[PDB]
């Protein structure tokens, strides 16, 4: 779960 | 006229000249340079010396005369009859206790004073004490007769410590530096009863403090006896540093202190040696400040006194502490005083001043590394091991840094800085902090998290903190199990992108995600480990690479290949969950991926794709793969040679010259990345690319021609020279990393060749490009034992054209110069059968072209030249009694001998030294080994039969004759002695050379003096 | 404005001539035209608190064209030690520059710099740069060829010699 759930927040990465 | 070179003086004129010169400005002070110098040049100069000490009105005029005299001590002092030496001699203690005499003089007037004082101890090497033997009575003396002559005195022993023990070697035969350290060593009983006197009598003032000036230098040699046996310990360690005006001298006497040779068995010494340390500790304590004082606030608002004072102290305590930490750690009543110095530097550590940073951490470096391979003592130093660790993760800095620099072709081109001291420093962080993680890992993530959960509230956010932050725990990558990796990099990622989100802006959102971007980079063991987030960053990376946003393109692309670099395996290879290697999807989309990077961007993609190819170790499906990368270049490029080939005016075209630079820079890339690999695309596109070498170059070639240099700084011949270099670069590029050298032999060299060699050869010198002789040499380099005709094609083609091009000063075609003799040095070392070959008068132009190198001030071309003289004459010693090496000898022999000995003996060459000595050492060898067959004069000019060594003897003693008159017979036949004893000895013989190149700049040497090294 | 006489020192082909050049001019040379003498360069500089001037003097560094040598010391308010990280004997001569320098100017703010770091087969280490340390001089690498810490040591000499450290370099 812990590094897929990372996984997602890194995927949401935004400079805006 | 201001010209005083007549045979009357004005002292007057000689003053305004002077003065013109120093507070004047513009031509005048530049026509009054040239004159000054021409008049402090004149062999008679100092006959005019005296005079102006005595007339001239002008501090500078007198410090001129001075230097003249200098000239006169240093080389034809013992022409002068012993009466005329005393005279001059009792001239300058005079002038000295004149200026000493004069209060407003020796305070307002140091720099003449200390003129005066060299002046005087020149005459002392001189002379002293073999013909003044009564010196340092007289002066010790003299100390009562003024303040001012006491404080001289000082100078003046300071000043002759320096000359005899810090600065004797290469200024003076071994000889005589060590009659003069003996002549030194013998008086300084006195000399340090003095010493002793003025500082144990005296009260802090100027005397005292130039006391101590001349003790630092003194502690450089002196026995440990006159600090250990006496009280001076005492003295510096706690009087000295109680008063303020001589605390910081008092420090660096102690810091040598702390470094001299002492008994290691004696515990009386022992005890001395952790007194005085925490004599100056408390001292510091009581006199200065606490351990408690913030020393960086301090030497922000500092006054440079108490800023270098802070230095001093750093200095102290790491010298210190390096040597005696062992001595303080064993008695645990002096774990108080030990703690309380770490202390210190902690204090000093925080000081923000790069190169005080640097020496504490050199010593904390080597703390550290002791408390890891001793982890026993580790409890000791707990408290100041966390706060050091503080200190760095807060002082973090760039790890890489890179510049935008503009080339020779007016590219803007981006350069990653490498060994820079910004790098170095944090090479030494990271093992300092490494160290530190290793010893407690629990304290290094409690810090870090603390540091971070600071950077989430705000409370200490900043671009650089949350930047060295990163940096800080990027650099302990490594350290930690990759369970406890694993957990702190999901909380530091997590942390990190949370705060992405609470920032606002798009500035600080960029700085955030670059941080972000650098420490997953930082940590390849997670991304393999996980290759969803590996792929996640990658295309997060990709969706990057589409931000306008200045700096965050090339983040991306940084962060991109770095992490490729490590990863490769991952992409190559396909991971379940994916139904292709991601390289296969990542060269599927490449233009859309790419498509707003700027070009040189767009390079370093293909590099990083390259870099994953090579991992493909099947040859069918890397080939592929390199295909597919290459394909939106190939096709480019096949439309642009189809259009040139048929057009030749397309090259007129700078849209066109623009596609074809960036075809081959993305082949240059990728070349780059895959090495012997690359193969395959360097034959899809070689023989083409030969061809437009040759139209870009002929069309360079003709321009420059027709307009002259200026033409080659035009746009069009800027970018057609873009092309050309490109070309070349991938050319060296491949053949410097290939694997298969006969492909390279028969389908590589032989092309390229003709395609560069003529052109360059045909080339106007303005055109010509040195990266051809670059590309040579690499080619030599390489496979040179594999094309000898490829390498006298070579020959043939540069060496007579390019020699023409450099031959006719020092100064023009620098590049050319360099490589040029690189490339005739790889030649010699690997396909001399060349220069075998060569016809008479083809080897004598080499000979000239080796000697040429060696007259050269330049370093680059000096070594190779030296390099190639001693390479040329091993080769030729490897043939034996065969005619080629006795015409060789016959014929170059003494050329190469005198060439040698010109450059050893000339002014400006001591770079060549090291190397100069070999090739001397192995001529002598030739002879005095008997592996010279043939004789090697003339005529029976020498009576039939006579030895080579005889006659080597004889050219050599009349050649130093003419050379260098002022020697004496005995002078050159002790020197050549030595030298022809010593041939086998390198350090020997680098020391009789050395001697007689101290000797020739002289007039009156010892001849004995080559006998130094048989008398030890 | 303020003139303060800045001493340049180093071993030959250091490349003091072609910093002092390319911070007058904006041009990197290639060629080594060896300094004979002495030249004098005014050089300017552009401050938040005003523009400062240096008497740059470019002295000569090889033994033939010494001249005056330590003659052109006198009266220098700060100076620059240059050597070359590509040559060894540069920095090995760097002791008998510093010596020379302050057997004339006894107090004065001094930078060594490291020139040439831009080179790939970098000689003289940054580890091995530790001179300066003893001798409280500051220290930078610099580049003349890649503009590397161009500026930094005038802006250390210019920091000391007006005894303000908010002072920063500023365009025209
Ligand atoms: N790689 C590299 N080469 C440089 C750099 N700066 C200068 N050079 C080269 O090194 C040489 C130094 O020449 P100058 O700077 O005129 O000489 P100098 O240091 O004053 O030496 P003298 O005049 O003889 O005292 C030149 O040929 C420069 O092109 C640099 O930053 N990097
Ligand atoms: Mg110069």
């Amino acid at each position: 779960g812990e590094v897929d759930d990372l996984c997602e927040l890194m995927a949401q990465l935004s400079i805006n | 006229g201001i010209l005083d070179f007549s045979n009357d003086l004005d002292i007057a004129l000689l003053d305004q000249v002077v003065s013109t010169f120093y507070q004047g400005s513009g031509v005048q002070q530049k026509q009054a340079q040239e004159i000054l110098t021409k008049f402090q040049d004149n062999p008679d100069a100092w006959q005019k010396a005296d005079q102006i000490l005595q007339f001239s009105t002008n501090p500078q005029s007198k410090f001129i005369a001075l230097s003249i005299l200098d000239k006169l001590i240093t080389r034809k002092w013992k022409l002068l009859p012993n009466d005329h030496r005393i005279g001059i001699r009792n001239f300058v203690v005079g002038m000295i206790i004149s200026m000493c005499q004069d209060d407003e003089v020796f305070k307002t007037q140091k720099n003449l004073i200390n003129k005066s004082d060299l002046t005087l101890v020149q005459i002392l090497k001189q002379e002293w004490p073999q013909n003044w033997p009564e010196f340092i009575p007289e002066l010790i003396g003299s100390s009562s007769s003024s303040v001012n002559v006491c404080e001289n005195n000082m100078i003046v022993l300071k000043l002759l410590s320096e000359e005899v023990f810090d600065f004797s070697a290469e200024q003076m035969t071994q000889a005589k530096a060590l009659h003069l350290k003996n002549s030194m060593s013998k008086e300084f009983e006195q000399i340090f009863k003095l010493c002793f006197q003025v500082l144990e009598q005296g009260s802090s003032s100027s005397l005292i403090v130039a006391t101590l000036e001349s003790l630092l230098r003194y502690l450089h040699w002196i026995p440990y006896r006159y600090i250990y046996e006496t009280n001076i310990l005492e003295l510096l360690s706690t009087k000295f540093m109680t008063s303020p005006d001589t605390r910081a001298i008092t420090l660096k006497c102690l810091t040598e202190v702390s470094n001299l040779k002492i008994p290691q068995d004696n515990d009386l010494i022992k005890r001395q040696t952790v007194l005085f340390f925490q004599n100056t500790l408390q001292q510091i304590a009581t006199s200065v400040m606490p351990v408690t004082a913030d020393l960086k606030a301090t030497y922000a608002n500092a006054n440079g006194n108490d800023q270098s004072f802070l230095q001093d102290l750093a200095m102290f305590l790491t010298t210190y502490l390096a040597r005696n930490r062992a001595l303080l750690e064993s008695d645990e009543s002096l774990r108080e005083l030990l703690l309380n110095a770490h202390q210190y530097l902690i204090q000093l550590s925080k000081i923000e001043e790069r190169e005080l940073f640097k020496t504490t951490l050199d010593y904390w470096h080597n703390l550290v590394a002791d408390l890891f391979y001793e982890p026993l003592k580790k409890h000791i130093y707990e408290e100041i091991c966390s706060q050091l660790r503080l200190v760095i993760i807060e002082n973090m800095v760039r790890p890489e840094e890179v510049l935008v620099v503009e080339n020779d072709e007016g590219e803007i081109v981006r350069e990653f800085v490498k060994e820079s001291d910004t790098i170095q420093l944090y090479k030494s962080e990271r093992e300092v902090l490494v160290y530190l993680t290793h010893l407690n890992v629990i304290d290094t993530e409690e810090i870090m998290i603390s540091k971070l959960a600071r950077q989430i509230d705000g409370s200490e956010w900043s671009w650089h903190n949350i930047n060295t932050l990163s940096w800080a725990i990027g650099s302990i990558s490594g350290t930690m199990s990759e369970d406890t990796e694993k957990r702190f990099v999901v909380t530091v990622i997590k942390d990190l992108l949370d705060l992405t989100v609470k920032k606002r802006g798009k500035d600080n959102k960029a700085v955030v995600a670059s941080d972000i971007m650098y420490v997953v980079g930082q940590y390849p063991r997670f991304l393999k480990a996980h290759w969803n987030f590996l792929r996640t960053v990658i295309l997060k990376l990709f969706e990057f690479m589409h931000e306008t946003h200045e700096g965050v393109q090339d983040m991306a692309c940084d962060t991109f290949i770095k992490i490729v670099q490590k990863c490769k395996y991952h992409f190559v290879i396909q991971q379940p969950r994916e139904s292709e290697p991601f390289i296969q999807t990542i060269i599927r989309d490449i233009q859309k991926t790419t498509a707003d990077l700027q070009p040189q961007q767009v390079h370093t993609f293909y590099k990083a794709c390259g870099i994953i190819i090579s991992e493909e170790r099947s040859v069918a499906e890397r080939n592929r793969l390199l295909s597919d990368l290459m394909q939106l270049p190939n096709m480019a490029w096949d439309t642009i040679v189809e259009q040139s080939t048929a057009n030749p005016t397309l090259l007129l075209d700078s849209e066109t010259v623009k596609i074809i630079a960036n075809i081959i820079k993305t082949n240059v890339a990728v070349c780059t990345s895959m090495g012997a690999d690359f193969y395959p695309q360097l034959g899809h596109i070689y023989y083409n690319m030969l061809q437009l070498y040759r139209a870009v170059s002929s069309m360079i070639s003709a321009q420059v021609a027709a307009e002259g240099l200026i033409a080659t700084k035009t746009p069009k011949v800027r970018g057609l020279r873009t092309i050309k270099k490109e070309i070349l670069k991938l050319v060296e590029t491949y053949i410097s990393k290939a694997r298969n050298l006969d492909d390279v032999v028969k389908v590589l060299v032989e092309p390229l060749l003709n395609a560069v060699l003529e052109d360059y050869m045909n080339n106007v010198p303005d055109a010509r490009d040195a990266e051809v002789l670059n590309c040579m040499t690499t080619v030599v380099e390489k496979v040179g034992h594999m094309i000898p005709q490829g390498v006298i094609l070579i020959l043939q083609s540069v060496f007579e054209c390019t020699l023409d091009m450099i031959n006719k000063d020092f100064t023009e075609y620098p590049e050319h110069r360099v490589e040029f003799y690189k490339l005739l040095k790889v030649i010699n070392e690997k396909s001399f059968a060349a220069f075998l070959e060569l016809p008479p008068a083809a080897f004598k132009l080499f000979v000239d072209a080796i000697c040429w190198a060696f007259k050269h001030n330049n370093r680059d071309v000096e070594v190779n030249g030296l390099q190639i003289a001693l390479d040329l004459v091993k080769n030729i010693e490897r043939m034996g009694n065969v005619p080629f090496a006795n015409e060789f000898h016959k014929n170059y022999f003494f050329i190469f001998v005198s060439e040698t000995f010109f450059v050893l003996t000339d002014s400006d060459h001591k770079s060549g030294f090291s190397k100069q000595a070999l090739l001397l050492m192995k001529l002598i060898s030739l002879v005095y080994d008997n592996k010279i067959s043939v004789p090697l004069y003339q005529e029976a000019e020498v009576p039939q039969g006579t030895s080579n060594q005889v006659y080597l003897s004889q050219y050599l003693a009349n050649m130093l004759s003419n050379a260098f008159p002022h020697l004496t017979s005995e002078q050159i036949a002790s020197f050549l002695s030595a030298l022809t004893k010593q041939y086998k000895d390198l350090v020997v013989f680098k020391g009789t050379l050395r001697d007689f190149l101290v000797q020739i700049k002289e007039v009156g040497g010892d001849p004995t003096d080559y006998l130094f090294a048989e008398d030890k | 404005v303020p003139t303060f006489k800045l001493v340049l020192v180093g071993d030959g082909g250091t490349g003091k001539t072609t910093f002092v050049k390319r911070h007058l001019t904006g041009e990197f040379e290639k060629k080594y035209i060896a300094t004979i003498g002495v030249e004098v360069h005014p050089l300017s500089f552009y401050t938040n608190f005003g523009e400062i001037k240096f008497d740059v003097w470019d002295t000569a560094g090889l033994e033939k064209f010494g001249g005056l040598r330590d003659g052109y010391y006198i009266n220098a308010q700060c100076a620059i030690i240059m050597f070359d990280v590509t040559s060894r004997i540069t920095y090995k001569n760097v002791p008998n520059w510093h010596r020379d320098l302050v057997r004339v100017c006894e107090n004065i703010p001094i930078v060594l710099c490291g020139n040439k770091v831009d080179v790939k087969e970098r000689k003289v280490k940054a580890k091995t740069i530790t001179f300066h340390r003893k001798k409280n001089l500051q220290y930078y690498d610099i580049s003349a060829k890649s503009n590397y810490n161009f500026e930094k040591p005038f802006l250390w000499l210019a920091r000391k010699l007006a005894g303000n450290p908010q002072l920063e370099f500023v365009a025209s």
